[PDB]
RNA sequence: AAGAACCUUACCUGGUCUUGACAUCCACGGAAGUUUUCAGAGAUGAGAAUGUGCCUUCGGGAACCGUGAGACAGGUGCUGCAUGGCUGUCGUCAGCUCGUGUUGUGAAAUGUUGGGUUAAGUCCCGCAACGAGCGCAACCCUUAUCCUUUGUUGCCAGCGGUCCGGCCGGGAACUCAAAGGAGACUGCCAGUGAUAAACUGGAGGAAGGUGGGGAUGACGUCAAGUCAUCAUGGCCCUUACGACCAGGGCUACACACGUGCUACAAUGGCGCAUACAAAGAGAAGCGACCUCGCGAGAGCAAGCGGACCUCAUAAAGUGCGUCGUAGUCCGGAUUGGAGUCUGCAACUCGACUCCAUGAAGUCGGAAUCGCUAGUAAUCGUGGAUCAGAAUGCCACGGUGAAUAC
């Protein structure tokens, strides 16, 4: 079975689709750790699953693309959320009440014409 | 900025504490978007902090807190050529923003060769009250008790 | 100069291209090259014709060129009397074999182009300015033009000091993308120096 | 087999050029394997607009480039034959290989 | 606009293929390092301006050197007056 | 009257409501302002004014293009704009309400 | 200027010529391989044709030159103050006006001024005003949500063959790959509101208050750049105010200024088991087999106008320890010793490796400027020359800081 997630979050999806098993997660054919997963955001991925219960409900394969960390747990997030509504929209009522199916879209701005950077101007001229 | 509105911002804060207090002194503790040494650096400051006063960790940060808190201030207007301010009870969320950057600059201080063990040492002994920035505090202090004979 | 060019904005939304073909880069030169020698080359030749313009289009080997002249009196002629002729020596100068396609256009007047060069030769001929202008508008409004616009700058009937002036009637939603707007500019050659022209059309808004 | 390629600038042309040419081999054909968008070409060609300093004023042009494909798979040779020499578009060339 | 200038470029660009792609060749085809002798040193007769790399391949429109431009072979001002005037397939306004 | 009649056959709704939000609330706003005088096509015959200092505007057009007048006039108007006279006091709304009324029936009786 | 030794080019040095540099009805011919000869820095020179495309009396020439003569200028001079095309200024500023009618002997106001308001002449109410254009609004892209056609030169959950051959039967729950439809319009309620417009919440915030970004720049002020881009207005240089061949100027340099780049360390030169980038250029071009170079790279170098064949390896980090305080293992501005592709060769002069080279600087005169959410900053990629390298310029993906009483 399958549980359906694409999770797009700052250009990064997700497809988290969830079997039975356990709720080790498993990373482009590899773990967290050998992942080398002590980088930034090292333990922003359990907290959606800090507050819910794991029990044997999740084991998931997951890859993702795009983006540098932050994005790739908003991915994570984004994709895991969106696989959950499996059990009615009486869990989504409280996900989204504590802000955990939150997409943003603040993406990069387009350089611009006549500044250098997306709001720096050429530091005014002589009076 | 005088006619946009005050929404009540919030950003990520560290999952193991989960407060937003917390949250605030460790984002405010980023510099150029730095994630994790600057974590780093503050869980080591939190632990080390711990072990030296040897009470409760978190007790001891609202005390320390406590110490380096500040009462009022004034807003310096140049209405009549002299110091002629109105001084004005501090916004709660603006007295704590202040607090923590004026614990954060005095941490900034100095320019010690490790950053971990110079942010231990001073928050550490400047959580009794006897470190670095409250003798800011109490500079702070002497800028009040003048400001109100004009008012 | 502020004002952003009128159907170029026009193009890439509604309004078809003068020319559709491909090529690759290099050989585009080429092409571009030869189209603007057969504008110069037929537009020279036809200059008793006034065609209001020509589009050309290019398939392997080969070039359609068709031609939208007001007039059909030479551009057809006696049956083939000169037509084969003109393409004999299309084809000769661009060293394609080319042939020649017609098609007629109405309303002389509602063209751009044919009321901005007729202006020129009247101010070529020594008369007023103003009876230009106003015999145009007056001519282009009453056939059923829901809007147009003139304009004439420089030197007005000998006049030496400066000289700008514009004339409007009927609906320009200039700043509107889905108009239809007709433009061109023409030129005069008077003793006193060249009289620039400006004129600007409108017909639909969808 | 003997895929088609056509390399269009026009949304609608090649829309139509690729809607005409799979009923073409259709005629008679069977299977095909369905329409592809394909990925497109972009290039961002900036100039200066005028012709004296004043580098800040510039303008952007690009031009599309459009690819469509079929994969007919098990046609009959009688209608790709007769694909050739039925050729009816202007100004845009078909890329086919062998 | 110059038109002496113009027919310079013109006869070097003229003799930019007919006197060139046989020459370089000769001369690579004795740059080789086993032994290359005086020969190709002594084989200077070439005025070496005929060459199209050297060669700057101007505008042939109006003759003006800047903004020489690859794509179309002219400057920047007449690809803005030709384009304008529409006749250049697929060219829109960029903006995303 | 072509708008209306269009916007009776047009678009319901388009992108902002700005462009159909003008066309359907001013039509009963304007529609007021200009009653029934569609079915007009002229120049009125009369005119009534119910205070003739406040709306001598539409007696001064009138006097200017000459249209005789039948206004009612009390003591605080101007009554030298007006020469056929009906006297009367601006309070008494009911009672120049049936004046409007007997004079709408003898008008409707006439001779027909 | 998206660009310099050589052309560019117009400045200099070494040396000569105007029907001209190069285009004509051309006046007669070889019918434009230019062969060998060497001198000479060089438009310096000049010398035999061995080939003979057109033909229906080579009954016309040569489209090139051989002769000085019926295509004509090579312009580097004014004039933007006569100007047409062209761009910047105020300025994404919120205004500029017009037709009917009135007050006023008349120059003119009247509409465009009063209150509520909104990004705004965006609205509403009242009044001798009613209406209408030129503008903002909207008509286009892109992304944030969901849909149908959609699977290759394939991204895989699946049964298994797997060394991790998506090859099978492939599928939708796949970001992805382009055509089209919905999504939001202050819906409907409650409040503040004159019952007017607006301002506060809720199933929507996966998007709520023009969703965020781009192009769209009204009449006009600037005698501004453009008769050197261009057609001339009144004119002009005239053995040409040109033709040329080589070496040289914008890279240099005893002046004040500005923009940009690594610096002031313990997060920089350290080595190791060492992870995820969107998104381009690619045929006078991209070049996977092996080998070595303190190196620029050196040669066999396949496949290719494309999901085929080059840069996805991303740096952002776990721990070993250091300069554990200073000119410091920080900081690497110099002159000569061997090379990578250079045109013919690198000499104000191609840029890159190995050293002798780390001077001054321990965060900065009285300060200004840019910046109210992926934004100021901190890391890493494509394009223009491409005989050749980018501190920059035109576009990208990362980590991300509040003060707006």
């Amino acid at each position: 079975n399958q549980y359906y997630g694409t999770g797009r979050r700052k250009s990064s999806a997700a497809r988290v689709f969830i079997k039975p098993g356990n709720g080790k997660i498993v990373i482009n054919q590899r773990s967290l750790e050998q992942y080398f997963g002590r980088e930034t955001a090292r333990m922003v991925v359990r907290q959606p699953l800090e507050l819910v219960d794991m029990v044997e409900k999740l084991d998931l394969y997951i890859t993702v693309k795009g983006g540098g960390i932050s994005g790739q747990a908003g991915a994570i997030r984004h994709g895991i959320t969106r696989a959950l509504m499996e059990y009615d929209e009486s869990l989504r009522s409280e996900l989204r009440k504590a802000g955990f199916v939150t997409r943003d879209a603040r993406q990069v701005e387009r350089k611009k014409v006549g500044l250098r950077k997306a709001r720096r101007r050429p530091q005014f001229s002589k009076r | 900025p005088r006619r946009r509105v005050i929404g009540q911002r919030k950003i990520l804060p560290d999952p193991k504490f989960g407060s937003e207090l917390l949250a605030k002194f460790v984002n405010i503790l980023m510099v150029d978007g730095k994630k994790s040494t600057a974590e780093s650096i503050v869980y080591s400051a939190l632990e080390t902090l711990a072990q030296r006063s040897g009470k409760s960790e978190l007790e001891a940060f609202e005390v320390a807190l406590e110490n380096v808190r500040p009462t009022v201030e004034v807003k310096s207007r140049r209405v009549g050529g002299s110091t002629y301010q109105v001084p004005v009870e501090v916004r709660p969320v603006r007295r704590n923003a202040l607090a923590m950057r004026w614990i954060v600059e005095a941490a900034r201080k100095r320019g010690d060769k490790s950053m971990a063990l110079r942010l231990a040492n001073e928050l550490s002994d400047a959580a009794e009250n006897k470190g670095t920035a409250v003798k800011k505090r109490e500079d702070v202090h002497r800028m009040a008790e003048a400001n109100k004979a004009f008012a | 100069g502020q004002k952003v060019h009128p159907n170029g904005i026009r193009l890439g939304i509604v309004k078809p291209w003068n020319s559709t073909w491909f090529a690759n880069t290099k050989e585009f030169a080429d092409n571009l090259d030869s189209d603007f020698k057969v504008r110069q080359y037929l537009t020279k030749e036809l200059a008793k014709a006034s065609v209001s313009r020509i589009v050309i289009e290019r398939p392997a080997k080969s070039i359609r060129v068709t031609i939208h002249t007001a007039r059909p009196g030479i551009v057809i002629g006696k049956k083939g009397e000169d037509v084969e002729k003109l393409r004999k020596v299309v084809a000769d100068i661009a060293g394609v074999p080319a042939q020649i396609n017609i098609a007629e256009v109405r309303k002389p007047e509602l063209d751009a182009k044919l009321v901005a060069d007729s202006i020129t030769s009247q101010l070529e001929r020594r008369v007023m300015f103003r009876r230009a202008m106003k015999r145009a508008v007056q001519n282009a409004m009453r056939l059923g033009a829901k809007g147009i616009k003139v304009e004439v700058s420089g030197r007005l009937g000998g006049a030496e000091i400066a000289r700008t002036e514009w004339y409007r009637e009927g609906r320009v939603p200039l700043h509107t993308l889905r108009a239809d707007i007709d433009y061109n500019t023409s030129e005069a050659h008077t003793t006193y120096g060249v009289i620039g022209v400006k004129v600007w059309i409108f017909k639909g808004e969808i | 087999r003997i895929r088609i390629r056509l390399k269009a600038f026009d949304h609608r042309l090649i829309d139509q050029a690729t809607a005409e040419i799979v009923e073409t081999a259709k005629r008679t054909g069977a299977q095909v394997r369905g329409p592809i968008p394909l990925p497109t070409r972009k290039e961002r060609f900036t100039v200066l607009i005028s012709p004296h300093v004043n580098k800040d004023a510039r303008d952007q042009y690009e031009i599309r480039t459009h690819l469509r494909l079929v994969d007919i798979v098990e046609p009959t040779e009688k209608t790709v034959d007769a694909l050739m020499r039925l050729d009816l578009a202007a100004g845009v060339d078909v890329q086919i290989s062998l | 606009a110059k038109q002496s200038m113009k027919a310079r470029e013109v006869k070097r660009v003229a003799l930019a293929d007919k006197y060139f792609a046989k020459r370089a060749e000769l001369k690579a085809i004795i740059s080789d390092v086993n032994a290359r002798w005086n020969a190709v040193l002594k084989l200077q007769t070439l005025p070496r301006d005929s060459s199209p790399s050297r060669q700057r391949n101007r505008c042939r429109q109006t003759g003006r050197p800047h903004g020489f431009l690859r794509k179309f072979g002219l400057s920047r001002i007449k690809v803005r007056e030709a384009a304008m005037r529409g006749e250049i397939p697929g060219l829109k306004k960029a903006s995303w | 009257k072509d708008l209306e009649t269009q916007s009776q056959d047009g678009t319901f709704d388009k992108l902002t409501k700005k462009e159909a939000l003008m066309r359907t609330r001013e039509l009963e706003k304007l529609e007021n302002s200009l009653g029934g005088i569609k079915d007009m096509g002229g120049l009125p015959d009369a005119l009534f004014v119910i205070d003739a200092d406040h709306e001598h505007i539409a007696i001064k057009e009138a006097n200017n293009l000459g249209i005789p007048v039948f206004a009612i006039v009390d003591t605080n108007s101007d009554p030298d704009g007006v020469d056929f006279v009906i006297p009367g006091n601006d309070d008494a709304i009911r009672a120049v309400t049936l004046y409007l009324g007997a004079v709408a029936a003898t008008v409707r009786e006439g001779r027909s």
